């Protein structure tokens, strides 16, 4: 999407993995500002939305 | 009501505690009330501060 537009596709139902998501090291950011990025494996959640 | 002296003590007492508990509730700044979600969330570099 076009950043006037953004999009937020709701993640719901499911098992996720971040730690594939945060070993892409091809991102150039994965700052992170409730939560530490290693710890997001032990966690679960409502909702989330990209 | 005649008993007020004792009831009173007592009264005192319960109130200092249930405010000593109700302020393991209060954030005094930090990002949660509850520090095991804290330790849940937060890997140690931050979850220290």
């Amino acid at each position: 999407a076009s950043v006037y537009a953004w999009n937020r596709k709701r993640i719901s139902n499911c098992v996720a993995d971040y730690s594939v998501l945060y070993n892409s090291a091809s991102f150039s950011t994965f700052k992170c500002y409730g939560v530490s990025p290693t710890k997001l494996n032990d966690l679960c959640f409502t909702n989330v939305y990209a | 009501s005649a008993l007020g002296k004792l009831q009173d003590v007592v009264n005192q007492n319960a109130q200092a505690l249930n405010t000593l508990v109700k302020q393991l509730s209060s954030n005094f700044g930090a990002i949660s009330s509850v520090l095991n979600d804290i330790l849940s969330r937060l890997d140690k570099v931050e979850a220290e501060v």
